[PDB]
C-alpha cells in the first residue's frame, strides 16, 4: 500500500522533464 | 483510461479522486490521488477547472 | 480553410489536438499524446458574440 | 529502508506542479 501510494502520488521523471522543458 | 479521475467516497464527506492528466491549451498537468470534501445536505458537483474568483 | 493534418507552434481554440512534439537539433526529444485516450482536455472558453441581456 | 529513502528523496507530484506553476 505504501509503494502504490508512492507510485501514484510522486512526480515521475518523464513528466517533470517534459514540463520543465515545456516552459 | 477507465479509472482516470474516478471520484469515490473515502470517508465521511471526504471523497478521493484518483490520479490523472489534463490538457490545458496543450500543456499537460498531472494530478496525484487527492481528497476533497462535499457539501452537507446538498447535491454538489465535483469538477476540474478555474473559477472567476480563483 | 481545407481540413487536414497540420503542425503549428500554438494549438488553435478550434482544433483536434493530436500530439505535442518537442524537438531539437533536427531530432525529437519528446512526444505527448493529446488525445482523450491519454488526457482529459479542459475545454476552451468561447464567449458568445452578443452578451446576455443585450 | 529503501522505501523511506525513496519517499524522502523523490519529489511530490503536488510540489512539482506548484513549482512548474511558478515559472
Amino acid at each position: 500500500v505504501v509503494l502504490d501510494a508512492l507510485s501514484s502520488g510522486k512526480a515521475d521523471l518523464s513528466y517533470v522533464n517534459t514540463q520543465l522543458n515545456s516552459k | 483510461w477507465y479509472n482516470r479521475f474516478r471520484v469515490t467516497v473515502q470517508s465521511g464527506l471526504t471523497l478521493s479522486v484518483t490520479q490523472g492528466s489534463i490538457s490545458v491549451s496543450g500543456n499537460i498537468i498531472s494530478f496525484p490521488p487527492q481528497t476533497i470534501n462535499a457539501i452537507d445536505n446538498a447535491n454538489s458537483f465535483v469538477w476540474i477547472g478555474k473559477t472567476d474568483a480563483d | 480553410p481545407a481540413i487536414a493534418l497540420r503542425v503549428s507552434q500554438t494549438l488553435p481554440n478550434v482544433c483536434i489536438p493530436l500530439a505535442r512534439v518537442i524537438a531539437a537539433s533536427g531530432s525529437v526529444t519528446s512526444v505527448t499524446d493529446l488525445r482523450d485516450v491519454s488526457v482529459d482536455i479542459l475545454p476552451p472558453s468561447i464567449p458568445d458574440a452578443v452578451p446576455v441581456g443585450s
